[PDB]
């Protein structure tokens, strides 16, 4: 219904899709080949974890320009999003479980943790060596 | 004026006064704050806050009666609630630094009003001198009084400004004064500088105008003497990034992005304009040739600057010299933009300049596209202006070629160049040549360490990163105006000159080849074997496959100790004879 009506509105554009063995993400119509070189991390493996991080990095793009998002068409679509964005997270959270269990030998919440304080420290720094603020923290 | 303001500025004083927060203004307050707090948790048992909370509205009330009565006695008409804000003011910037800020930066721009008002009055009758025009008697006192006003002024809002920037990292002061209070859009905080040149050179910084008179004109190439460093600014940087901000917003539901401001651009010196423009602030339309001669030097400092930082940046003479000349084509090719108005950037520069232009072109009711065309064929016209300025630039590149004794390079040694391409095509060629100059520095040096790349893949992989989102912001740029003869244009700009439908096919036909200054500007090839980058983009291709678990491994122990280092770290965080 609202689907063609609202892609064409150029505005939200959700490239990236994880779709059985791993739950693979495509970022766009971009095939994925796994270059293996190899219970803990090995081969390929790493790699899918890989390109999870740089979905990651998007998804918090993606709140910028969702901030930059604000009547009945437009809630339509932003729920349509929203219900997307769930899913897409839910699954990706889940192919994460999977990777934590093939790399038993960083549990989704420090490590998310670093990530998003590596966003502060590569915004404006390079820098992930000193602490000195004391009025930022 | 302003009393419903100070009315604000009381009661949110008095909120944060009565519970005990960053306050000892007074001789004390911490006496007060300990007195209240003992009195509230003794029948309330935090409950300060509720409390607070509770009587707030009353407070609200209290004070609306008091305003609604004091004009009920006055003769006048009784007013009502009228006053900004029905209800006590919202907590979004209630911080008291935020609001003292606030005052300061307004009372500041009003008394700087005050000043120039003073100054205009008593310079007005350089023109109607009376002597070495130096001594005034009224004007020369007024603008000292300035003088030590602004030099008490700078260190007060450095302190400030650091303040306020430490405590909200990611914002601007000066943006944030601009906009709360239009009353000094004037403003160019300059007037604070820290070389001691423009303390001695400049007289008064900003106001080195009427107050001061001498009237110095441009000295060309044929003068042996010069500006002797008359606005010897600051040098360029060379190793600073894009910016995504500073672009007009057409509507919150287009909110056109993926446009970046090149590297080279953002590094301008156009200090100078500002002081002549406000010492020339009288003589409408009789002054052109003032600018003509601001703008010359101020072409041929820039040149000389950028001949001087940039020529030892690589021994490579040839190609070193061929991007020199095709970075000062494109600093010449937005100089014009900018004359003629054809620019995304609205800082406080290009902002008020662009002002300026217009009221000085335009008489009294021009069309927008009429001022346009007007400063076009003016810019285009001969007494051409790009002519004028070619010539300056030449005299500072030659400047810079006597200064390194060296030779006078073929590019950009043509006295006459054709019409540029829009800025967008430009900036984005450069981007894809420092791109890949980037990249094959990046990738060789990983290469060659390798054992101990491990640090060289992690800055090659950190250079990489912030270019995906680049490249798709222009991408997705580039495939909504493409192929637009000007009737359906998202801008004014004659757009479908480019036979590309793609932006792949235009840079891989665009600039394959020589390096040299005219037009193609580029030099990279084996690097597909031009489209293969993409599949770089992303960590899957063959080349980086070699090294890709090393890399990711190495990675995931820095994330590791880096998480621990952050996590220590904050927790250590909870503090006579």
């Amino acid at each position: 219904t609202n689907e063609e009506t609202c892609d064409d509105r150029k505005e939200y554009m959700n490239q990236w899709s994880c779709g059985d063995n791993y739950e693979l993400c495509k970022y766009n119509g971009v095939d994925v080949k796994p270059t293996t070189v190899r219970s803990k991390l090995d081969g390929n493996d790493v790699t899918f974890f890989n390109l999870f991080e740089q979905w990651n990095k998007e998804i918090q793009y993606q709140i910028e320009q969702y901030m930059t998002n604000a009547c009945k068409e437009k809630c339509k679509c932003y729920k349509l999003w929203i219900e997307k964005i769930n899913d897409q997270w839910g699954k990706q959270k889940d192919n994460y479980n999977k990777f934590r269990s093939k790399q038993i030998y960083v549990s989704l919440s420090n490590f998310l943790f670093f990530s998003c304080w590596e966003e502060y420290i590569q915004k404006y720094f390079n820098s992930k060596i000193k602490n000195i603020g004391s009025d930022t923290f | 004026k302003g009393f419903c303001h100070a009315v604000q500025r009381s009661f949110i004083d008095y909120k944060n006064m009565i519970l005990g927060t960053s306050v000892n203004i007074y001789e004390h307050i911490g006496k007060l704050q300990e007195d209240i707090k003992k009195i509230i948790e003794k029948g309330t048992p935090e409950n300060v806050n509720a409390w607070w909370k509770g009587i707030e509205r009353e407070m609200w009330d209290a004070v609306r009666c008091a305003i609604t009565k004091i004009n009920k006695k006055n003769n006048n008409s009784i007013f009502n609630g009228d006053e900004c804000g029905v209800s006590p003011p919202t907590g979004n910037d209630e911080d008291q630094s935020v609001s003292w800020f606030k005052e300061w930066g307004e009372q500041f721009c009003i008394e700087r009003l005050r000043y120039e008002q003073n100054i205009r009055e008593a310079c007005t009758i350089c023109i109607n001198s009376k002597s070495g025009d130096k001594i005034q008697g009224a004007c020369k006192r007024k603008c000292e009084k300035y003088k030590k006003y602004i030099s008490e002024k700078k260190q007060e809002w450095d302190k400030q400004k650091t303040k306020y920037e430490n405590k909200y990292v990611g914002k601007s002061a000066s943006d944030l004064l601009k906009e709360n209070y239009p009353e000094c859009i004037s403003a160019n905080f300059f007037i604070f500088n820290d070389n001691i040149e423009y303390k001695t050179y400049y007289p008064y910084g900003d106001y080195s105008s009427i107050c001061s008179c001498e009237q110095v004109k441009y000295y060309k190439y044929n003068n042996a003497e010069k500006k002797n460093n008359k606005s010897l600014c600051y040098e360029k940087d060379n190793d600073m990034t894009w910016s995504k901000k500073y672009i007009k917003k057409l509507e919150n539901g287009r909110s056109l992005e993926g446009v970046y401001v090149p590297p080279r651009r953002q590094q301008l010196c156009l200090y100078e304009l500002f002081p002549i423009i406000i010492k020339n602030e009288e003589g409408m339309e009789k002054a052109k040739e003032e600018l003509l001669e601001t703008l010359q030097i101020v072409a041929e400092r820039e040149a000389y600057y950028l001949w001087k930082q940039y020529n030892p940046t690589g021994k490579g003479i040839d190609d070193a010299n061929k991007k020199a000349c095709c970075a000062i084509r494109g600093s010449f090719y937005d100089l014009e933009d900018i004359i003629k108005g054809n620019d995304l950037v609205h800082d406080e520069y290009t902002k008020y300049i662009d002002s300026k232009l217009n009221e000085i072109f335009g008489s009294s009711n021009t069309n927008d596209i009429d001022t346009k065309r007007a400063r076009t064929d003016w810019w285009e016209n001969e007494t051409t202006i790009r002519q004028l300025v070619w010539d300056a630039m030449q005299s500072g590149v030659r400047y810079a070629v006597e200064e390194k004794n060296e030779n006078f390079p073929l590019c950009m040694g043509v006295e006459h160049i054709g019409i540029a391409k829009p800025q967008f095509i430009r900036w984005l060629e450069e981007w894809t040549n420092e791109f890949c100059e980037k990249y094959t520095k990046y990738f060789e040096d990983m290469k060659s360490k390798c054992i101990e790349c491990k640090k060289a893949c992690a800055n090659y992989t950190n250079w990489l990163n912030p270019k995906r989102i680049e490249w798709n912001g222009m991408s997705n740029y580039y495939n909504k105006i493409y192929r637009k003869s000007n009737k359906e244009s998202e801008d004014g700009k004659d757009y479908s000159m480019i036979m590309a439908p793609t932006v792949i096919d235009y840079l891989n036909k665009r600039c394959h080849g020589e390096i040299n200054g005219n037009y193609i500007c580029c030099s990279c090839k084996n690097i597909g074997a031009l489209d293969l980058m993409n599949e770089v983009l992303n960590k899957m291709d063959k080349k980086y496959s070699a090294h890709k678990m090393k890399c990711t491994e190495v990675y995931l122990e820095h994330v590791e100790e880096q998480l621990n280092e952050i996590d220590n770290a904050i927790k250590d965080y909870k503090l006579g004879c």
